[PDB]
RNA sequence: AUACAGUGAAACUGCGAAGCUCAUUAAAUCAGUUAUCGUUUAUUUGAUAGUUACAUGGUAUAACUGUGGUAAUUCUAGAGCUAAUACAUGCAAUCUCGACCCUUUGGAAGAGAUGUAUUUAUUAGGAUGAUUCAUAAUAACUUUUCGAAUCGCAUGGCCUUGUGCUGGCGAUGGUUCAUUCAAAUUUCUGCCCUAUCAACUUUCGAUGGUAGGAUAGUGGCCUACCAUGGUUUCAACGGGUAACGGAGAGGGAGCCUGAGAAACG
């Protein structure tokens, strides 16, 4: 029933167009995939051509990258905290791109301790105070940079700097 | 109802029409996959164990496993395409025209048409390892000498036919593998040579 | 679609319209459909070697025809501009070039001329593993090109090895052949390249008779320097 | 604002008109 | 704007 | 700059807080070409605009038009008006016609009602916008 | 008491179901697979099931799906899927107006209400704001829809017009329920208060502020249900407590908690089965049957996977539960009542079934809650029992402790 | 081995302890098929703590579920982690199982990633347990005679087989150092002296 | 032809299945044209992958044998076989810096380096007017892809006589890129009368921005928030038309295959 055709819309002038033809399969849309935290469950979709799309119907773990330290670790997702588009998505714990989620800090903490030999040379180990506080809490704010409804992945990056300050203000 | 009893060890199968209702009643209310004692099914069947495997009703509709009813229902089956077809339940009842049974165990007395007779296998092994397993051949022994042959007599002409072995090791397969490896190596050599030639061309340009 | 009406067939084939209900449909290949000559047309309606399609099929299945040094058995193989067609049984080599009328002309050539062709450098780019390559007009991807080769240049390809023997830069005073527009088939020398960024660049071409004409860059094919074409012209 | 149904429109909707008929008996209690 | 497209009719003879 | 629910940033442009090499945030920009000068306010500006021809992910290609700005009141887009004379052969006379084109305008340009603007075509930005304001005058 | 799982996932929560099926084909030789009994063919959604309901006729069932968002209608007589109908968006809730499956109203998550008829989607309408619940009055022919906004939107099916929406004092309505005998209606606000409205007039009869002397933390009214008698009312608090109220009084007769700390989703009064004083309360984790008057746990239904909703066939012992797993679990409790007519011989095969089994009776404390409650001393003693991350505790003792702390 | 698992009471066999120890070695075998048979016989021994985590150990052996089981079962502060009281009994089984996976050659990307996963779970372990894993890698190597004498290599020990066992051990240590880094536990017996003795053998073979 | 070898029913695999009848619509159809730096593309054409094995399993059945039910179908159940390009599994090398400057092509101690595919993060950046484009690298991720367990013809070159080593011409396969065949959107232009058709659009998006969902992708195509806009007396909008001068296969609704279909299945 979903279609991406522009014929149903009113013209630029505002005239009401008539149905030129029945809906075609080369202008189809598919139902949205409301990804939610839980046991991983991905549904394959056969698209135009031989290409396939992965529907992250449920997902709980993802590869998040620490940009400042230039590393990446696989971490569990605790829950959605803030989503810029719609707040009901935050209410229902829906995962999509640009969503701000809370992730476990255990792997990043272990890596930092191993690499710098310092509980969380001294100058290099220094990091932003808010990020230090988030590690002290035990969970980190991250922004998902992937599209779970398309690629079946929920990778992302830990917020830092002005980005983190802005989203803390919004929270 | 008729009872189609099969002995799979021998490969035999035979039908027995039962007229009295008592055998039919002791069969009632069971399920496909359950087992019954032949002694109830008859003195001739004394000591036998019969596993119910299926059957057909007076209207010809078969029984299906997994459906739990005494009556017929229209179920959505597949011969991806699925069609709605009538099938009778897995609960044996008085509406069954024929009930199929498999002899799990043999009783004291021998059935005339099932235990006493045998039916040989139709075909023999065709893959090499299958033949080795069948004859327990050692690795050094060649399967070529152990291939089963069937004799065919057309009129006065007579000859032996044997299956074409598959997955067998032959010189041709080794030649193909060697050719593939040599082709890959040659392609790599050509690529390296072209890269070197480009390198000296750039060296001359510089 | 899979059927072509003769009236809908390309003009440049020189086919007579009333010969039949249908014309051959050039299969996919190096050259575009509207810019190709299927082998059946070349063998039957131009060279008159075969009298019908079945005769052409017999000839091809005999493996007597080579295109760019490779045997082709497809009746509708789309041979095109600057494609070398060899008939070894008769010992002939032909090169396809448009006429001033705009139609393909069957030009016989020597063996040495047949040994090589020219390709217009449509693209120069680096492939995987950092290996530079050039894509020509006939769909040939040639690896490890000379660095000086750039787009709109012309590379002399050896058919046997498929390697660039030499190259010609695109510059004023160079001898060019028109492969599009109303000037299709004309030969001249470049005078100036008028440059419109984000638009079709324009080249002015002067003939030996001093007459000048303007054509889009995409339709230009450098074939040599003035007075020294690298191929035998008809 | 009115577009996308964000504001409530109280005009009659023909397809759902007379979809169901009320029960005249009423609630069991008086 | 300019088309720069070949036209068969112009080159084809119309003497008849 | 951050007057929206989401944070505005140039995608894949990373400012490493740890290094702190420079005070100014790293800014990516490109010259749209056709010999057209990219303004310095775009080079040294702070706005974020995905549809800006010099800083956004939009490339100018195709037709280049000129027109008179008639409206500028929508956010980052304007309505220009191109006037022409349509020829009627039967009366052998011209009649005044005009066509109104909506065009995206980057914040790097300041456009009023009446000035002449040169615009360039790009990929479809919105329902009716297929161009981008690129020179004001 | 004994609980028999007729169908569902027999594997543990950690084991993924889809690989198990790919291992299931490998072990198809194992005899138990051939002898399995499936009550209803294709009783499994593609990924998960959101809601399940049984038609009042008693011969049909309906369910909603995840991907592609689709509606499954099952026929008990044929023990199979009558049809599947896809949708444009996932279903938040729905109801079956007719006694049969013919007429049903569906509330999608895209802010749109869809009316489904025999042939197909009869009509679709959009409400002003996102919805969370749905209910319909037979007497008034008025469909009552909660939403994120404070208003509780009112649609009249007889006149086919939206009407004046009831204005809740609080913002948001998590759940709405209507009592058949009374007509009284309740709404579950995000704050710990239930606002009762009258449908005869357009008024707020009163509001009840849920009081939790045990836990002082905030919570929301997630579910509300009215008993058939009409003088009893049940609530579901997000903290994980379900309250039973007699509407005449203003105090909770009994407060029973599941203990895991998850929200209450569905509350069902098992009046029809016999021994009317039994109630069901359903978390994501577990669903428990306990006595109405005394609050003693009768039996427990714990699936491996989360529960999205539970439904009970009237007059019978079976319970259908919508779960996150590919199959939809269904449980039979022979003690409560006889099996339904359609699956008559399910009673004959009770021995073959799984016969799955303490969690329902006792409360569960998190490690942080243990430290706050000053129960670190209880740790390592018989009183406190460890269950994985947190430790179980007696219900009465926990109530006394939270009063202390 | 399959017969050993089917024994009704493996604990009361003639030599249970010596058998049981060898079953640990088989649990450390590279071939996952051997490990499953070894684990079943180990499960035939009745041990409540091992019984509690029977599914997780089986999932570890299964290749398809190996990755997810590591993330859920072994991660520190995750729910499904082993309880502290049960660490002592279970971790010896865990180390032997993971060692077998480390033994698996990295001939394709999947085994290369599987090798990385096996070494990446070490930080979740406590420091004594990490040292135990390193001890297992060096148990096969024979170095005590070298340090026992005045640092002389035996000609018999100088073989291609020993060098390969050297190469496996060194590769394990190099990966472990990269993961643990400054946190790595260094002990003379477990790591340092097997490491040094490998260097001496390399010099011995290269010169000789 | 003592594995088979010619021909070959049946069956499993592989490829391809993409005229009529009604309605009608003013540059929304259509013709010409631009762009795809905004996309998918079976096939053709050119390039392109050194990272138990003298060949694994039924985790396998059809065709086939045999026993039956039914009034009965391109209706059927029970029992027993057997194969693959079907289904699963899977395996002692090269290149740099190069001391010694030993010999001055040269050898060479030592030190190094070494797939592809998806997603995210980061670092560098020959082609085009223009790019975050091409390409390379680092850290990880993946229901981690692929990297010949295939077939025909021929039987050459060597020797270390073992059927030891090494091989010629094709077919069928396979990753990526380009080309071709196409498809989808898209820029601009294009002869009726019309005001006795002056307002139309937000009429469940009308005009634009941010973010997200979906698509093969751009995009109000759809959704949340925000601004109140857009067309028009230079004729918007509406009406009439010798605008034959777009729809469906008993009627509406839903779904499935493929490179291409909302399929005359
Ligand atoms: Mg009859
Ligand atoms: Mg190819
Ligand atoms: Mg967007």
């Amino acid at each position: 029933g979903i279609s991406r055709d522009s014929r149903h819309k009113r013209s630029a002038t505002g005239a009401k167009r008539a149905q030129f033809r029945k809906k075609r399969k080369f202008e189809l849309g598919r139902q949205p995939a409301n990804t939610k935290i839980g046991a991983k469950r991905i549904h394959s979709v056969r698209t135009r051509g031989g290409n396939k799309k992965y529907r992250a119907l449920r997902i709980e773990t993802g590869n998040f990258s620490w940009a400042s330290e230039g590393i990446s670790k696989k971490t569990r997702i605790a829950g959605v905290v803030y989503h810029p588009s719609n707040n009901e998505l935050v209410r229902t714990n829906t995962l999509t791109k640009a969503a701000i989620v809370q992730i476990d800090a255990t792997p990043f903490r272990q890596w930092f301790e191993a690499h710098y030999g310092q509980t969380l040379r001294a100058a290099s180990a220094k990091i932003e105070s808010s990020v230090e506080s988030q590690f002290s809490a035990g969970r980190l704010y991250a922004c998902i940079s992937s599209r779970p409804g398309q690629s079946g992945r929920c990778d992302g990056y830990i917020l830092e700097g002005e980005e983190l300050a802005f989203y803390l203000r919004r929270l | 109802m008729k009872l189609n009893i099969s002995y799979p060890v021998n490969g035999s199968q035979k039908t027995f029409e039962i007229d009295d209702e008592h055998r039919i009643r002791v069969f009632f209310d069971k399920r496909i996959g359950q087992e019954v004692d032949g002694e109830a099914v008859g003195d001739e069947f004394k000591g036998y164990v019969f596993k119910i495997s299926g059957g057909n009703d007076k209207q010809g509709f078969p029984m299906k496993q997994g459906v739990l009813l005494p009556t017929r229902i229209k179920l959505l089956l597949t011969k991806g395409e699925r069609k709605r077809k009538s099938v009778r339940g897995a609960i044996v009842g008085p509406d069954l025209a024929v009930l199929a049974l498999v002899i799990v165990k043999k009783g004291e007395q021998e059935l005339e048409g099932l235990t006493d007779t045998t039916v040989p296998k139709r075909l023999g092994p065709k893959r090499a390892n299958n033949i080795r397993k069948f004859f327990g051949l050692s690795k050094e022994d060649d399967v070529r000498d152990f291939v089963i042959r069937r004799e065919v007599t057309k009129g006065e002409k007579t000859y032996t036919k044997a299956p074409k072995i598959q997955r067998l090791v032959t010189p041709q397969r080794l030649q193909r593998k060697r050719h593939q490896r040599a082709l890959k190596v040659r392609n790599a050599q050509a690529q390296r040579e072209a890269a070197a030639e480009y390198a000296q061309l750039l060296a001359k340009r510089l | 679609k899979k059927h072509l009406k003769r009236l809908a067939a390309p003009h440049h084939w020189l086919l007579d319209k009333l010969s039949g209900c249908y014309a051959p449909r050039p299969s996919a290949g190096p050259h575009k459909l509207r810019e190709s000559l299927p082998l059946i047309v070349f063998l039957r309606n131009r060279l008159k070697y075969a009298l019908n399609g079945r005769e052409v099929k017999a000839i091809l299945m005999q493996r007597h025809v080579k295109v760019d040094g490779k045997v082709r058995t497809d009746t509708t193989y789309p041979a095109g501009f600057m494609d070398v067609i060899t008939l070894d049984a008769t010992n002939e080599n032909f090169r396809l070039v448009y006429d001033v009328k705009g139609r393909f002309a069957v030009h016989r050539i020597t063996d040495e001329e047949a040994s090589y062709k020219l390709g217009k450098v449509k693209k120069v780019q680096l492939g995987k593993k950092g290996v530079p390559y050039v894509v020509t007009h006939d769909g040939r991807t040639i690896r490890y090109p000379d660095p000086n080769i750039k787009v709109n240049d012309t590379v002399k390809i050896d058919l046997a090895s498929g390697k660039i023997t030499d190259f010609i830069k695109f510059d004023a005073g160079k001898l060019v052949y028109v492969t599009g527009g109303r000037n299709l088939g004309r030969i001249g020398t470049i005078v100036h390249k008028e440059r419109h960024d984000g638009g079709f660049d324009l080249v002015h071409i002067k003939d030996s008779l001093d007459n000048t004409f303007v054509t889009r860059l995409n339709n230009v094919f450098v074939i040599g320097e003035q007075g020294k074409p690298y191929i035998s012209l008809p | 604002k009115a577009s996308k149904g964000r504001k409530l429109n109280y005009s009659v909707q023909d397809p759902i008109a007379n979809y169901e008929a009320p029960i005249t008996s009423g609630y069991k209690w008086s | 704007h300019f088309e720069d497209r070949f036209d068969a009719r112009e080159h084809k003879d119309r003497s008849n | 700059v951050q007057s929206e629910r989401a944070f505005q940033k140039q995608p894949h442009i990373f400012n490493n807080p740890k290094v702190k090499t420079s005070k100014r945030t790293k800014r990516w920009y490109k010259n749209a070409g056709l010999g057209f000068k990219t303004p310095k306010t775009a080079i040294e500006g702070s706005y974020i605009d995905k549809k800006c021809p010099f800083t956004g992910l939009v490339s100018i290609r195709g037709k280049i038009l000129t027109g008179t700005v008639v409206s500028t009141k929508m956010h980052r887009t304007i309505v220009i008006r191109r006037a022409y004379l349509h020829y009627i052969p039967k009366y052998n006379r011209y009649e005044k016609r005009h066509k109104n084109v909506p065009v995206h305008v980057s914040p790097a340009f300041r456009v009023q009602v009446g000035d002449i603007v040169t615009v360039g075509q790009c990929r479809p930005i919105s329902k009716t916008v297929r161009f981008n304001v690129v020179k004001v005058s | 008491v004994s609980v028999y799982q007729v169908s569902g996932t027999n594997v543990s929560r950690s084991l993924p179901d889809w690989i198990a099926k790919k291992r299931k084909r490998q072990l198809k030789n194992d005899l138990e697979y051939q002898n399995r009994v499936e009550l209803i063919q294709d009783f499994e959604f593609s990924e998960a099931s959101n809601k399940i309901k049984v038609s009042r006729d008693g011969q049909y069932c309906m369910a909603t799906g995840t991907y592609k968002p689709q509606i499954h209608v099952y026929d008990f007589a044929n023990l199979s899927l009558k049809f599947d109908r896809h949708t444009d968006a996932e279903n938040v809730d729905f109801t079956i107006l007719s006694d049969d499956w013919t007429k049903s109203v569906h509330l999608q998550n895209d802010r749109s209400i869809q009316f489904q008829n025999k042939g197909g989607l009869h009509y679709t309408t959009r409400i002003p704001k996102f919805g969370r619940s749905l209910v319909y009055n037979k007497v008034n022919c008025d469909l009552y829809v909660g939403a994120s906004g404070n208003e509780l939107y009112r649609l009249n099916l007889e006149k086919g017009r939206f009407l004046n929406p009831f204005k809740l004092d609080t913002e948001g309505v998590n759940h709405v329920s209507i009592n058949e005998v009374n007509g009284l209606l309740a709404a579950g606000t995000e704050t710990n208060v239930v606002e009762f409205w009258d449908p005869r007039s357009r008024s707020r009869v009163s509001k009840l502020y849920l009081e939790n002397n045990i836990d002082n933390r905030p919570f929301q009214v997630t579910t509300t249900s009215f008993r058939n008698d009409g003088l009893t009312f049940a609530c579901g608090t997000s903290n994980g407590y379900s309250y039973i109220y007699d509407l005449r009084t203003s105090e909770p007769s009994i407060i029973k908690d599941q203990g895991y700390g998850f929200d209450i989703k569905k509350i069902i009064w098992l009046d029809n089965v016999g021994t009317e004083n039994k109630i069901v309360t359903c978390d994501k984790r577990i669903a428990k049957i306990w006595d109405r008057l005394d609050g003693k746990a009768y039996a427990s239904m714990e699936p491996s996977v989360d529960i999205n909703d539970i439904e009970h066939v009237p007059g019978t012992g079976m319970f259908f539960t919508a779960n996150e797993s590919i199959p939809m679990h269904t449980y039979y409790i022979p003690s409560l009542g006889p099996s339904p007519r359609w699956c008559s011989f399910l009673d004959s095969i009770t021995e073959e079934l799984e016969e799955k089994p303490v969690y329902s009776n006792y409360r569960f404390i998190t490690r942080d809650d243990v430290k706050k409650l000053n129960l670190t001393h209880l740790v390592g003693s018989r009183v406190l029992r460890a269950y994985m991350h947190g430790f179980f505790i007696n219900t009465e003792l926990y109530d006394k402790v939270s009063l202390i702390a | 081995l399959k017969t050993l698992s089917k024994f009704k009471n493996i604990k009361n066999v003639y030599s249970a302890t010596e058998l049981h120890d060898h079953l640990m070695v088989l649990l450390g075998s590279r071939n996952t098929d051997v490990q499953k048979l070894a684990l079943d016989a180990l499960l035939a021994y009745k041990n409540p703590t091992l019984n509690k985590y029977r599914d997780n150990l089986k999932n570890l052996l299964d290749d398809t579920l190996f990755k997810d089981e590591i993330t859920t079962f072994l991660t520190e502060n995750g729910s499904q982690s082993i309880k502290a009281e049960d660490e002592k009994v279970v971790m010896p089984y865990v180390l032997r199982i993971f060692f077998g996976r480390a033994q698996v050659p990295p001939t394709s990307g999947q085994k290369r990633s599987r090798k990385i996963a096996v070494i990446s779970v070490l930080p979740n372990f406590k420091k004594p347990y990490i040292n135990d894993f390193l001890s297992l890698a060096s148990e096969r190597l024979d170095y005590n005679y070298f340090f026992g004498n005045s640092h002389q290599i035996n000609s018999s020990k100088a073989t291609l087989k020993t060098i390969r066992r050297m190469t496996g051990f060194v590769n394990i240590v190099n990966s472990t150092l990269s993961v643990l880094r400054t946190n790595f536990p260094l002990h003379t017996n477990s790591v340092l002296q097997p490491l040094i003795y490998s260097i001496a053998m390399a010099y011995y073979v290269l010169d000789t």
